[PDB]
């Protein structure tokens, strides 16, 4: 259906099933990995946004 | 070769016969011609490079 149109916000990166490889990578595989990179809650700290 | 701002005023300017052609020079190189794709992903994880530039380099190495 029409959904959010061009107006309402959406958090589009809902996640799939890719996780971090334990070793070396192809340059082709690296293109897919760039999309999954982020911070937020990935490490404990007293800092805030 | 980029010139002065459009709002510049030519107080004590150079000669009008196009003398002193030695300006507009670029800075020294600060790049490496070959890297690992692991190194590209490490640069992005470190916040030292954009995903845009990282992808661009990987498309040249695949």
């Amino acid at each position: 259906g029409p959904g959010s149109y061009m107006t309402h916000f959406e958090d589009h990166r809902v996640g799939s099933d890719r996780l971090a490889a334990d070793g070396e990578i192809s340059a082709d595989e690296a293109l897919s990995m760039l999309d999954a990179i982020g911070t937020g809650q990935s490490t404990p700290t007293g800092a805030d946004d | 070769g980029p010139g002065s701002p459009n709002s510049y005023l030519p107080a004590e300017n150079e000669d009008p016969d196009k003398a002193v052609v030695d300006l507009h020079r670029s800075p020294p190189k600060t790049k490496d011609p070959d890297l690992t794709p692991s190194g590209i992903i490490a640069k992005v994880k470190a916040g030292d490079m954009t995903q845009e530039t990282a992808r661009e380099l990987l498309l040249a190495m695949r």
